[PDB]
This record gives structure tokens, C-alpha cells and sequence, in this order.
């Protein structure tokens, strides 16, 4: 569900100076893993805000499940 | 070769979805399947994605084989589309390799572009415009020698390729020309016109891709087309008057000489282009339309020349005086009114009602008595058609001439309401423009309202409380908007109603009440902006369903609309916004970054390959940093934007800047991620969203310094010092450099509301002031690039535009609030240089209007200059002197205020005209009859009464014999520090105690005056207390019950 | 927010040998008195395609919650390297270190740990059989990757 | 004091009213822009695209919504937030991937450094 362009410069971003061919089929995996988690957890809260549409406000408060990495202590 | 890639029977998917896909259940070795027409154009089409897939993955080996195969097949082909097919398989090719690193191809074009043989010229051509419309910056070196060619290639008119696919070039050549290369493109022109006259009957798309190439070279920063604007002009109108062409090439063509008026209008005025501008344009608008047929804005239940021919009469007048406009078209629209055909009434109606946009102030002090052109004969014309355009010139004339207007309520007002009572129900078409022309005329009676607020609310709520269609209800509430507008606090009696109903369609749930939703929604923010206190009990719960219904349904126009509803409820609510304001803030981030405006067309061959490649290889390509494997061009038939997320946009920034300012504590955490997007929005290609985006920011910094204020913090400084160093750049450049008008205005009244509100902290990085003066300095100079530096050439000192009037005010206003930052002392030497300018604005025999802005500029910078104008008073009591010797009551009242805070700022250079200065203020005290005048006479003798060196040897009994203070309340505070600046009280003392028992009742008075009189009467009542029994006896007994009461 | 938060990891032995126990030094400020105590946990993951394959090594409890400067001594066994696949024995990997509370974890840092031989000599010519003592280990500690969970501390 | 000319055109006001209900204050849905409006349209939506290209995105959502649920709809801005946190997650795990790399003595990263970032951020 995304172009190897776009895994390409998602890694070119991140630094990242040679990749192998395998990480293609791995990153999408990674992705398709993260989107379902995220997903379920707005999901749980449509359906606690009891509607049948998935708004902004409710995959910012999933996002949160996942906590925060920031280098350093700050 | 048994490749069967042809559509045969309708079973085309039983080919695509099964065959040329079970490869796994060496293709690229020989694509090159040269077997029947337009096969090659499926393999070329093929192999320019796979190629752009798949091209590091090649290495060099078979690359020079490959490219020599293109090459070979180029020279050879013979048809049209599939000869475009392989160009554009070419550039592919060109686009993702260096300039250099195909040394062929370039040779190829240089000897196909100058070879004597028609077929190799079209060939090359062909190739050319797409290779350089793929990579435009590659050709940057040889402008000279791509424009040489061009210029040879344009002048065969035998072959209309070769022009089509040369004007092609020019299109991606044109906004990459330089200064240096303006001859060529000037000798080119004519070269251009003749092409595009052969083209035009040919056929209609070609004909518009080469308007293409002129509309680029109309704007192009340099001077191209200006020398034969003449002859651009008269082949636009040879055209654009042709009845029997097409609708698209008149439009399109319509949009060329609105871009030529923009750009340029004064060099057509100079010249006499203009009369037969109009003699083309005016027929256009009364064009009659085919029999049977209607007009696209006449329909019972954008695509006609007509409506473009009134935007480029509109754009006519916006860029022109309307002392060389009017002249010129009234004789024209006068005949336009008193004629037989229907048509010929509204396009003068139509001309009449755009120009009263351009020249507001030439018809509005002048010529809006002749208002019966309009009310009385179009509203009750016995052709429908000529209802609707007096219907629309209304609602223009209503909305544009703003404050003379409402003066002729008495007699307009029953004539509308008598039309919407007119107007029967299921033709929601004439009452919507019925309600919008009432709307527009409402929103601006203000207090006149109440009179006629009976009956236009039983009028509305008669649509409302009754059966109605959906499409009639929303036209209510709008027109209830309005009227809230236009009442603002007189509305009570009628509020539960309104509230109920407004909550009864924003509860319920029924899917074709939508836009009655959003207008509901609207309405209620008009009202929470326009009531106060009774609404805050009520606003809290505003708040859960503006969100509800924004989380039910996804809209454009409903996003908007309520973002809106939490700015007019930030106003009463206050500190209220924090539960919600995380949640108002997001969703609105997001509708910030939405890029759902700008949906692609594709209109062209279907995709086939659907395969991607497998590898396991260690791919090295990263090292080219512009990867151009991503898809690029996908066959783009153009673009399609919608013009309801700008519109969202433009509405978002400026309630999330009002938003900011309101709630000024609990806004902090979100404003550096607000803050970033609408800075990023500055370079946004819409005139609209980047006026919202710089009257956005300039909230931001406000909003930031109070907060400041609020908590005197190190991080709040820090953080208000960065933003202001990151605006206040960004204003300064986009003033001197933004070619669009609209914005430069916005920008210098934010640059003058953030100076008014920041004040010092706008100028502590050193030399800023050096360098705001000097923008402002060439702005009053149509020295910056958005006044297209006076029109280019030069001026003879003419009459200058109706709207550049405004852009000169809003950049004099800034002069006050910048002397008031500086503190006067470093703003004396940059005032030096300001004055000339402004003393030419007020030299006589100028403009009124511009005499009395002068005027009031040089008082109130003398205001913010304070001690520093004893250099300066010098310079400027000749001009005020002069102007205070003049007829007209706005112009002398500046002159009086000016004179009089100058003598008080004036310091020791001020005071040897003190005598002088007496004597000229006598005369103008009796002659004068305006209140006003003699009230700003009254504040200057007191202030001139307070910058006294020792003391006055009467003055003070002819002030003090006459104090009609109605109409200027914000002099008496002078008037009241005049008093108790320390005998004779007792012949005085009669209008000074009716004075102040008649302003006891008054609030507005400051009490400070109050409290100056009990001063002088407590100082005076031990030395010389006789005279107090004798001023008791003197006064009514009726006044001195009220004297006895303070004590 | 939470009210007990990681300032800084120091490690004493680095590089340190293979079967060398994991010692940390762990600095943190405590508001106030928690009523449960708080458990830490250390493990070693040793194939990247499971994560049913990790091992924990320990998990200890302590008492007495100081505040300040903490003195204690680790109680973990080394590692397994037997349990650990022949061919991704000498290979990268991470260790985990978390604090939990009730069994929910709010703070969590990972190193980077990197099995390679310490010595040429036996680069030039590895041989099929691997030799533990031979293989030294590093933990770069230099770039630490901190993962924070807000969870609720009082009913309030 | 000064006169203030303030009346023209309402500027300076408090909002104007949008009057979208009234024909928009006089083709708006669907509207073809100009040649030099194209261009710069073309500028600056290529200036500020995502990474992640947006239609393979939402149908990959669709996709999982109806592995959930069938008949399961998203909002658009639901749509912009997970693409913006996709984006950010991968180049978080990217950055990671390339420290587990340089750590390790290679240049070249793999799928077991992909596993090892996702478990030193944080598992779940």
C-alpha cells in the first residue's frame, strides 16, 4: 500500500545511505502492523463515542497509546 | 511477436486482467514491436514507465543501444500521436540523465531545427517542446539561442505545427526570460499575433494552447509585450468580437485583456485604446442570446462571454481614474439604459453595478442622487430579466457605497420589502436574489433598522414557523444574519424564537437540511458576535454542537463556518475555549494542510502494467539526491480546482488568528504549531488565503506580546522577539516585492496594528527603523513593485487611481504608530525625509479627501514625536497655518487639532508664535458655524493655554463663554486637564456649573474633568470666599438644589 | 506527567565481557512515597524474527524507596548463549530496560549491544565453531532511546 | 481628534459575512483555473507534498477499516493524521534502523535491523 519511491525517501529522511531488497516487503509489514494498531484503538474510541465514523479527534487519542520517543531526556 | 494488445471484442478484460500478468505462473530486451500503427504508441507508452521504473537498474551496456534505438525510431515515424508518444519517451529519458550525458539528441535537434525540409522542422519542433516543457531549467544557458530559433521558426505560416508546437515552447520558455533577453521576445511578438491569427480558425483546442504561450508572456516581470501593446490589443478585440467563434477562445481571450488591463492600464489610457476597448467590450455584455435560450444567471430552475466582458469592465475600473473612465462610459451606458431591447438594460445594469466597486467615491458623492436608474425602474421593469440585474446592481451598490447609502433608507427599504413580499414561494431562485440584494442593504442600516424590525421579522418568520422547502429556509437565516447585524442589541424581544429555531434544525438529524445546517451555524456566530451578555449563559452549549455536527458529516463549508462560530464565541466566552480549544485547534491543523482543493484530471490511456519489479540487489541510486523515479506527469490532462478549500482557508486563518487573540493564556501550547503552518501558507499561490495568512500573523504577534504582558516571563519575551523577528521581515518584503495590490494593503494595516499593539518591541533589533522608513517612504514614492513602479515609464503628475487612494492612506496611517515605537528622538531624521511627501499631498488645488488625511498624518505624527518637533515646527506651521484657512469642516478641524498639538508639543522653537498663534484663533471662534470646528478650536486654545512659559496676561473668558462639547468627546480630557493649572471665576462660573450638572447623567464625560473643578473650588474656598454667595444668588434655584447636593 | 522520571544512565563497565553481569547505575527523583514498590526488568533479545524467543533474565524487587543517590547490586544471572541461534549469536542485538508499576510500564530504555570479535586473528580465519570467550561486547550508551507512558497515578 | 475614514468597503471590520447561502454573493465546485494560476499551482502543491502518495494511503486504510469492520467510513482529516503519523513513525524507525547499522559495523541495513528497531522502540 506504498510505492517503493516513497519507502525510498522515507528512508533517505531518516539518513539511511544503502538499503538491501528485502526491506521493502518488511517496511510495509511495519506499516500495515503500526496502521492496524493505530486504527483499532480509534476504533474503540468511535464506538465509545458511540458513531460509526472514525473522525480526527479520535486517532489523535489513539496516537497517544503509542507514547513518545524523543532523543535525549527532554 | 504474437502480441495481441489490440481491444478486439468488448472481452478487452479478459485480455488485461489475464494475460501479460502470469509471467511467474526479459520483456524489455525487444520493445520494440515496429509491426502496425499505434501498437507503438501502447509499447512507447509501456516502455516510458518501465523505464522510468527501471532505469539505474540498466547500468551503461545497453543504454547507448537503447537510446540509439530511439533515435533511429524517431526519424522514421509517420503519424502524429505516436510521434508525440516517443517524444515524450525521449524527455523521459533526457529529464532522468544529465544535460550533458546525451550528446545525440542535442545534435539531432540543432540539425532538424534548421534543415530546409517541412517534415524534419515538425519533427524537431515536436521533440523540442516536450523535451524542454520536461526539464524547463536545463535550457537555462541558451535562451538566446532557443529564442533565435524560435523567432526563425514562427515566421512559417504555411504549417501550422510548427507555430503550435514553437507557441508550445514559448509557453515553457516564457516565465524563465531574463532582462538580457527581452529583444528577442519584443521582435517575436508580432511574429506571435500573426501565428496566433492563422491559428484561431484551424481549430479551437490548438488555438487555446498558444493562448497559453501569450497569457504567459503578458506577466512576465519583464517589459515583452509593452511596445506593441497596440496591436495585442487590437487582435484581442478583432477576436474576442467574433460572435460566430466559440464560447472557450472568447473566454479565454476575455481572461487575456483582463490580464492586459491589470498589468498595464495606464499605457492604454494614454493612448486612445480605450474607446475602442469599450465599443468592443459593451456589445459582448448586451449580447442577445440565442432564441429560446437564457442566460446561465437567468435560469428558472462561467460558461457565456458576458460575465468575463463584466470582470474585464470591472478589472477597467479598479486600475483607472475615474475621471478618464467616466467621461468615456457614461455617454455610452446612458444610451444603454433608455433602450427597447431588455438585454442592452442589463448589461448597462451590470456595468453600472461593477462600477460602482472601482469608483465608489466618484459615484458616491457625485452621482449616487441619480439612484432612480436603478429602484425605480429596473425593480418594477416589465422584463424579468432587467428585475434581476437592478436586483444584483442593488445588493453592489448597497454593499460597495457603503456609508452614503443608508441615507436614502426612508424611500428604498418599503420598495424591497414590498418586492420580498412580492416574491411568491417555490421560486427560490428570484428570492434568493431578492434576499441577497435585502441582505446586503440591511447589513449596513445599522441603528435605521429598527423602524422597519417588525416587519422583517414577521416577514422571516413567516418562512420559517411554516411548511417551507429546505431551499427557502436557508435564505431566512441569512437574511435573519443580517438583521442581527443590523440590530445589535435591539434583537432581545425576538431572541428565544430565533434561538429555538436556529437549535430545532441544528438538533435534528434529516439528511437534506444540510446547507440550512451550515447557515444555521453561520447565524448563530452573527448573532454571539453581534448580542452579548443574554447569549453567554447560552454560549457554552454553542460549543458541543458546532462540533457535533462537524464530527457527523465531512464539508468544506461545514468546517468553515464553525471555525467562525468559535471565533465570534471567543469574544463573550473568554477564558471559556480551554476544554476545547486542543480539539478546535487540531481539526483545523489539519484542514490548514489539506491539499483536497487541487484533484487531478486524468484523461488519457488507461495503465496496464501494474507490476512492480522484485530485486534483492544492494541499490546504490541513493546517491543521486532528486530521485526521478516517482511518478511524474502521469498523463495530466490539467488540473481542477475547487474553490471551496481556499474559501476554507482564508476563513480558518483569520478565526484561529481572532481565536488566538481572545483567549490569550490557554492558546500558548498550540500557538508554535499554529504558528508554523500559517507561516508556511505565505507562499501559497492565492491571493485570498495569502491576504488571510499576513492578517493572520500580525494577530499572532498580538495576541503573543499580550500574553507577555499578562506573565512578564523570560520564555514569553523570548518567544514574542523570535515571532516578531520572523513576521515583520516577512511583512517588509511582501510590500516592496508582491505584485498583487490586495495584499499590500492588508499588509500595511497589519504592520499598523501590530506597531499600534507591540510598540517598541517591533524595533529593538537595530537598523529595522531604517528600513520600515524606507519601505514606507517608497511606497508614498510607487516605488515598490505592487504599483508596477508608477506604470512603468514615467507620470506627469495626472490624476491617479480611484483605489490607490486607499493603498496611500493605509501606508501614511503607519507613520503615526511607527513615530509612537521609535519615541521620537530617533524618529526625528527619518521624519525629515517623510515630510516633503506629505507636505505635497496637502499642497493646494490637491484632493480634498487626500488634504484632510495629509492633515491629520502630520498631526498625529506630531503626537508620537512629542518634544522632538522643535525642529520641525518650523517646517510645519506654515502648512497647517494654511490649511486651517480653508472651507471645508473636516479638513480645517485636522488643521485646528494639528496646530493646536503642535503649539503644545512644540517647546521653546513653538513658543514665539504664541501671539501670532492668538491671533488667528478669535476670528475663526465666531465666523465658524460647525460644532466641530469650534469644539477642535475650544482643544487647541486649551492646549496652547497649557504650554504657557510663565503665565497668560482675555483668552480664558472667551474659551470659557462658549462650551458645546457634543460631538468629540475624546477632547474632554484636554478640556478637563486645562482646569487647575495653578481669580476671575465668578463671571464664568455660571456655564462652567451647568456644564457639569448637565454631563452628572452622562457617563461618557471622564471623570477626571469632574474632579479638576472640586480642586479649584476647595482652593478657592478660603481666599476670596465672598464671591461664592454672590455666584449661589446669581444661579436659578432649580440648578443650585443640584449644587447643594455634592458637598 | 509522570512523577517519576529517568534523568541519566551510567554505565561502569564498557566494554564489558560477555559473561560479565549487566551493572547499571540508575539516577531518578521520587515527590513522594509510592505505596506498591517498583520492579525492574532486564531482557536479552536473541532472534529478531519472534518476539516469543526473547528471554528474561530476572526480575527483583526492592523495599525502601531512597531518595537521591541509590546504592544496590544487581542480582541477574548472565545470559544464556547457548539458547541463543549459532548463526545470530555473533550479530547485533538489543537489551531492554524498563520500569513497571502494578504491571504497567511507563518508562523504557533500549541499547544497542554488538557481538563481534575483539582480535583479527580470528576474522582472518573464522572457524564453523564459535568460542564465547573470544567474543566481546559493547553497549552504546552514548545515544540512549527512551520510550515514555503516560498511565494515571490517582483517582482523583 | 482625528477623523477616522474608516468607511470604505468595511475594512477593518470584525468579519465580513461569507454569504454563501445567496448564490455565494453571485462555476464555483468545479471551476478550470488560468494558464499563470496553473502553474504556480502546480509550484506549490509539489512544493508541499507528503512522502507517502495519498490515494495508495487511504485505500490501504479502507482496506484494514473493512478487515474491522464492514461499512466503515473515515473522515478525510482522519485520513491526513494517520498519513502524517505513518510518515513520521517510519522515519523515526528509518533514523533507528541506521544507528542499529553504524552500531554494527555495516552500511547497509537489513530486516533484522528493522526488527531491532521496532523492538528498541518500544515494542508494542
Amino acid at each position: 500500500g506504498i510505492t517503493k519511491p516513497a519507502i525510498r525517501r522515507l528512508a533517505r529522511r531518516g539518513g539511511v545511505k544503502r538499503i538491501s531488497g528485502l526491506i521493502y516487503e518488511e517496511t510495509r509489514g511495519v506499516l500495515k502492523v503500526f496502521l492496524e494498531n493505530v486504527i483499532r484503538d480509534a476504533v474503540t474510541y468511535t464506538e465509545h463515542a458511540k458513531r460509526k465514523t472514525v473522525t480526527a479527534m479520535d486517532v489523535v487519542y489513539a496516537l497517544k497509546r503509542q507514547g513518545r520517543t524523543l532523543y535525549g531526556f527532554g | 511477436l504474437r502480441e495481441l494488445l489490440l481491444p478486439d471484442t468488448e472481452r478487452i478484460r479478459r485480455a488485461t486482467e489475464q494475460l501479460q500478468i502470469v509471467l511467474r505462473a526479459a520483456l524489455c530486451d525487444l520493445l520494440a514491436s515496429a509491426a502496425d500503427p499505434q501498437i507503438r504508441q501502447f509499447a512507447a507508452v509501456l516502455t516510458r514507465r518501465r523505464l522510468n521504473t527501471r532505469w539505474r537498474r540498466l547500468a551503461a551496456e545497453q543504454r547507448e543501444s537503447l537510446k540509439s534505438l530511439i533515435l533511429t525510431a524517431l526519424q522514421r515515424e509517420t503519424e502524429h500521436c505516436v510521434s508525440l508518444s516517443l517524444a515524450q519517451l525521449s524527455a523521459t529519458i533526457f529529464r532522468k540523465e544529465g544535460l550533458e550525458a546525451w550528446p545525440q539528441l542535442l545534435q539531432l535537434l540543432q540539425h532538424s531545427t534548421h534543415s530546409p525540409h517541412s517534415p524534419e522542422r515538425e519533427m524537431g519542433l515536436l521533440l523540442l517542446s516536450v523535451v524542454v516543457t520536461s526539464r524547463p531549467e536545463a535550457f537555462q544557458p541558451h535562451h538566446r539561442e532557443l529564442l533565435r530559433l524560435l523567432n526563425e521558426t514562427l515566421g512559417e505560416v504555411g504549417s501550422p505545427g510548427l507555430l503550435f508546437y514553437s507557441l508550445r515552447t514559448l509557453t515553457t520558455m516564457a516565465p524563465y526570460l531574463s532582462t538580457e533577453d527581452v529583444p528577442l521576445a519584443r521582435m517575436l511578438v508580432p511574429k506571435l499575433i500573426m501565428a496566433m491569427q492563422t491559428l484561431i480558425p484551424i481549430d479551437e483546442a490548438k488555438a487555446c494552447e498558444a493562448l497559453e504561450a501569450l497569457d504567459e508572456l503578458l506577466e512576465s516581470e519583464v517589459p515583452v509585450i509593452t511596445p506593441y501593446l497596440s496591436e495585442v490589443l487590437t487582435f484581442c478585440l478583432e477576436v474576442a468580437r467574433n460572435v460566430a467563434l466559440g464560447n472557450a477562445i472568447r473566454i479565454r481571450i476575455l481572461c487575456c485583456l483582463t490580464f492586459l488591463v491589470k498589468v498595464k492600464s495606464k499605457a492604454l489610457l494614454k493612448n486612445r485604446l480605450l474607446p475602442p476597448l469599450l465599443h468592443t467590450l459593451f456589445p459582448i455584455v448586451a449580447a442577445e442570446p440565442p432564441p429560446g435560450q437564457l442566460d446561465p444567471e437567468d435560469q428558472d430552475s462561467g460558461e457565456t462571454p458576458k460575465h468575463f466582458a463584466v470582470q474585464v469592465v470591472d478589472m477597467l475600473a479598479l486600475h483607472l481614474p475615474p475621471e478618464k473612465l467616466c467621461p468615456q462610459l457614461m455617454p455610452m451606458l446612458e444610451e444603454a439604459l433608455r433602450s427597447e431591447s431588455p438585454y442592452q438594460r442589463k448589461a448597462g445594469l451590470l456595468v453600472l453595478a461593477v462600477l460602482s466597486d472601482g469608483a465608489g467615491d466618484h459615484i458616491r458623492q457625485r452621482l449616487l442622487p441619480p439612484l432612480l436608474q436603478i429602484v425605480c425602474k429596473g425593480l418594477e421593469d416589465p422584463s424579468q430579466v432587467v428585475r434581476n440585474a437592478a436586483l444584483f446592481a442593488l445588493g453592489q451598490f448597497s454593499e460597495n457605497l457603503q456609508p452614503h447609502i443608508s441615507s436614502y433608507s426612508r424611500e428604498v427599504m418599503p420598495l424591497l420589502l414590498a418586492y420580498l413580499k412580492s416574491v411568491p414561494l417555490g421560486h427560490t431562485h428570484h428570492l434568493a436574489k431578492a434576499c441577497y440584494a435585502l441582505e446586503n442593504f440591511v447589513e449596513n442600516l445599522g441603528p435605521k433598522v429598527q423602524p422597519y424590525l417588525p416587519e422583517l421579522m414577521e416577514c422571516m418568520l413567516q418562512l420559517l414557523r411554516n411548511p417551507s422547502s429546505p431551499r427557502a429556509k436557508e435564505l431566512a437565516v441569512s437574511a435573519l444574519g443580517a438583521i442581527a447585524t443590523a440590530a445589535q442589541a435591539s434583537l432581545l424581544p425576538y431572541f428565544p424564537a430565533i434561538m429555538e429555531h436556529l437549535r430545532e434544525f441544528l438538533l435534528t438529524g434529516r439528511e437534506d437540511l444540510q446547507p440550512v445546517q451550515i447557515q444555521s451555524l453561520e447565524t448563530l456566530g452573527v448573532l454571539a458576535r453581534a448580542v452579548g451578555e443574554p447569549m453567554r449563559p447560552l454560549a457554552e452549549e454553542c460549543c458541543q454542537l458546532g462540533l457535533g455536527l462537524c464530527d457527523q458529516v465531512d464539508d468544506p463549508d461545514l468546517r468553515r463556518c464553525t471555525y467562525s462560530l468559535f471565533a465570534a464565541l471567543s469574544g463573550l466566552m473568554g477564558e471559556g475555549l480551554a476544554p476545547h480549544l486542543e480539539q478546535i485547534t487540531t481539526l483545523m491543523l489539519l484542514s490548514l494542510r489539506s491539499t483536497e482543493g487541487i484533484v487531478p484530471q486524468y484523461d488519457g490511456s488507461s495503465s496496464f502494467l501494474l507490476f512492480d519489479d522484485e530485486s534483492d540487489g544492494e541499490e546504490e541510486e541513493e546517491l543521486m539526491d532528486e530521485d526521478v523515479e516517482e511518478e511524474d506527469d502521469s498523463e495530466i490532462s490539467g488540473y481542477s480546482v475547487e474553490n471551496a478549500f481556499f474559501d476554507e482557508k482564508e476563513d480558518t486563518c483569520a478565526a484561529v488568528g481572532e481565536i488566538s487573540v481572545n483567549t490569550s493564556v490557554a492558546f500558548l501550547p498550540y500557538m508554535e504549531s499554529v504558528f508554523e503552518e500559517v507561516f508556511k501558507l505565505l507562499e501559497c499561490p492565492h491571493l485570498n488565503v495569502r491576504k488571510a495568512a499576513h492578517e493572520a500573523l500580525g494577530q499572532f504577534c498580538c495576541a503573543l506580546h499580550k500574553a507577555c504582558q499578562s506573565c512578564p516571563s523570560e520564555p514569553n519575551t523570548a518567544a514574542l522577539q523570535a515571532a516578531l523577528a520572523r513576521v515583520v521581515p516577512s511583512y517588509m518584503q511582501a510590500v516592496n516585492r508582491e505584485r498583487e495590490r490586495q495584499v499590500v494593503m492588508a499588509v500595511l494595516e497589519a504592520l499598523t496594528g501590530v506597531l499600534r499593539s507591540c510598540g517598541t518591541l517591533t524595533l529593538k533589533p537595530p537598523g529595522r527603523l531604517a528600513e520600515l522608513c524606507g519601505v514606507l517612504k517608497a511606497v508614498l514614492q510607487r516605488k515598490t513593485a505592487c504599483q508596477d513602479t508608477d506604470e512603468e515609464e514615467e507620470e506627469e503628475d495626472d490624476d491617479q487611481a480611484e483605489y490607490d487612494a486607499m493603498l496611500l492612506e493605509h501606508a501614511g496611517e503607519a507613520i503615526p504608530a511607527l513615530a509612537a515605537a521609535a519615541g521620537g528622538d530617533s524618529f526625528a531624521p527619518f521624519f525629515a525625509g517623510f515630510l516633503p511627501l506629505l507636505v505635497c499631498k496637502t499642497k493646494q488645488g490637491c484632493t480634498v479627501a487626500e488634504k484632510s488625511f495629509a492633515v491629520g498624518t502630520l498631526a498625529e505624527t506630531i503626537q508620537g514625536l512629542g518634544a522632538a518637533s522643535a525642529q520641525f515646527v518650523s517646517r510645519l506651521l506654515p502648512v497647517l497655518l494654511s490649511t486651517a484657512q480653508e472651507a471645508d469642516p473636516e479638513v480645517r478641524s485636522n488643521a485646528i487639532f494639528g496646530m493646536g498639538v503642535l503649539a503644545e508639543h512644540g517647546g521653546h522653537p513653538a513658543q514665539e508664535h504664541f501671539p501670532k498663534l492668538l491671533g488667528l484663533l478669535f476670528p475663526l471662534l465666531a465666523r465658524e458655524r460647525h460644532d466641530r470646528v469650534r469644539d477642535n478650536i475650544c482643544g487647541a486654545l486649551a492646549r496652547l493655554l497649557m504650554a504657557s512659559p510663565t503665565r497668560k496676561p482675555q483668552v480664558l473668558a472667551a474659551l470659557l463663554h462658549a462650551l458645546p462639547l457634543k460631538e468629540d468627546l475624546e477632547e474632554w480630557v484636554t478640556i478637563g486637564r486645562l482646569f487647575s493649572f495653578l481669580d476671575q471665576v465668578i463671571d464664568v462660573a455660571p456655564e462652567l456649573l451647568r456644564i457639569c450638572s448637565l454631563i452628572l447623567a452622562d457617563n461618557k464625560i471622564p471623570p477626571d474633568t469632574k474632579a479638576a473643578l472640586l480642586l479649584l473650588l476647595t482652593f478657592l474656598a478660603k481666599q476670596h470666599t465672598d464671591s461664592f454667595q454672590a455666584a449661589l444668588g446669581s444661579l436659578p434655584v432649580d440648578k443650585a438644589q443640584e449644587l447643594q447636593a455634592v458637598l | 506527567m509522570s512523577i517519576v522520571s529517568l534523568l541519566g544512565i551510567k554505565v561502569l563497565n564498557n566494554p564489558a565481557k560477555f559473561t560479565d553481569p549487566y551493572e547499571f547505575e540508575i539516577t531518578f527523583e521520587c515527590l513522594e512515597s509510592l505505596k506498591h514498590d517498583l520492579e525492574w526488568k532486564l531482557t536479552y533479545v536473541g532472534s529478531s524474527r519472534s518476539l516469543d524467543h526473547d528471554q528474561e533474565l530476572d526480575s527483583i524487587l526492592v523495599g525502601p524507596v531512597p531518595v537521591g543517590v541509590n546504592k544496590f547490586v544487581f542480582s541477574a544471572d548472565p545470559p544464556s548463549a547457548e539458547l541463543i541461534p549459532a548463526s545470530e549469536l555473533v550479530s547485533v542485538t538489543v537489551i531492554l530496560l524498563s520500569c513497571s508499576y502494578d504491571g504497567r510500564e511507563f518508562v523504557r530504555v533500549g541499547y544497542y549491544v554488538n557481538n563481534e570479535y575483539d582480535e583479527e586473528e580470528l576474522r582472518e580465519n573464522p572457524p564453523a565453531k564459535v568460542q564465547v570467550d573470544h567474543i566481546v561486547r559493547n553497549i552504546l550508551a552514548e545515544k540512549p532511546r527512551v520510550t515514555r507512558f503516560n498511565i494515571v497515578w490517582d483517582n482523583e | 481628534a482625528r477623523t477616522k475614514q474608516t468607511a470604505r468597503k468595511s475594512t477593518g471590520g470584525k468579519a465580513p459575512r461569507k454569504q454563501l447561502a445567496t448564490k455565494a454573493a453571485r462555476k464555483p465546485h468545479r471551476y478550470r483555473p488560468g494558464t499563470v494560476a496553473l502553474r504556480e499551482i502546480r509550484r506549490y502543491q509539489k512544493s508541499t507534498e507528503l512522502l507517502i502518495r495519498k490515494l495508495p494511503f487511504q485505500r490501504l486504510v479502507r482496506e484494514i477499516a473493512q478487515d474491522f469492520k464492514t461499512d466503515l467510513r473515515f473522515q478525510s482529516s482522519a485520513v491526513m493524521a494517520l498519513q502524517e503519523a505513518s510518515e513520521a513513525y517510519l522515519v523515526g524507525l528509518f533514523e533507528d534502523t541506521n544507528l542499529c547499522g553504524i552500531h554494527a559495523k555495516r552500511v547497509t541495513i537489513m530486516p533484522k535491523d528493522i526488527q531491532l528497531a521496532r523492538r528498541i522502540r518500544g515494542e508494542r
